[PDB]
RNA sequence: AAGGUAAGUAU
């Protein structure tokens, strides 16, 4: 949670959406005070080492960095956006809201195959793409 | 009764719960498991 | 009330 980079002002996040013209940029919006962000965070740094070849994660303070909220609807606890190329990478998760994922994972694969739908559906041209598992229901039995 | 040839006694069968448990746990085991299950699958270990 | 947005390029 704490050994990620973090971006200080929306500046700094708009550079690293520019910068990487050959990685998904998953940027994590929230706090890392909050639980939710804590949780996910813990997810992104255990994955953070495997997807280096094809993914960079930043985490920005949605207060510290209050550039975004209007125009991403960062309000919610924790949320987690895709871009590569400068272009936000929507998903179909199932969920309903196809722009971001705004609850925390706690497999570490979940999020490495979504990581990889992300690349490979953005590499391919895709502004859209299919989340390899559904989101509609927790599963739980 | 076997040397009278005449019936004594009554048995009244009843499902163990330990058993009901079991089969419970095991259709919970296999409803956990349907992420990525086919609907085929699925039905075939209910089916089992 | 939702879990039912194609991603676009043009005009």
């Amino acid at each position: 949670s704490y050994m990620l980079p973090h971006l200080h002002n929306g500046w700094q996040v708009d550079q690293a959406i520019l910068s990487e013209e050959d990685r998904v940029v998953v940027i994590r919006f929230g706090h890392d005070w909050d639980p939710t962000c804590m949780k996910m965070d813990e997810v992104l740094y255990s994955i953070a080492e495997k997807v280096k070849n094809f993914a960079v994660i930043y985490l920005v303070d949605i207060t510290e960095v209050p550039d975004f909220n209007k125009m991403y609807e960062l309000y919610d606890p924790c949320t987690v956006m895709f871009f590569f190329r400068n272009k936000h990478i929507m998903i179909d998760l199932g969920t309903g809201n196809n722009n971001k994922i705004n609850w925390a994972m706690e497999d570490k694969q979940e999020m490495v195959d979504i990581i990889e739908t992300v690349y490979r559906g953005a590499r391919k041209g895709r502004g859209l793409v299919v989340s390899p598992k559904d989101y509609s229901t927790k599963y739980r039995y | 009764n076997e040397v009278t040839k005449e019936r004594t006694a009554q048995c009244f069968l009843r499902v163990d719960d330990e058993s009901m448990q079991r089969f419970h746990n095991r259709v919970r085991q296999i409803l956990m498991a349907s992420g990525s299950t086919t609907f085929t699958k699925i039905v075939n270990k209910w089916n089992t």
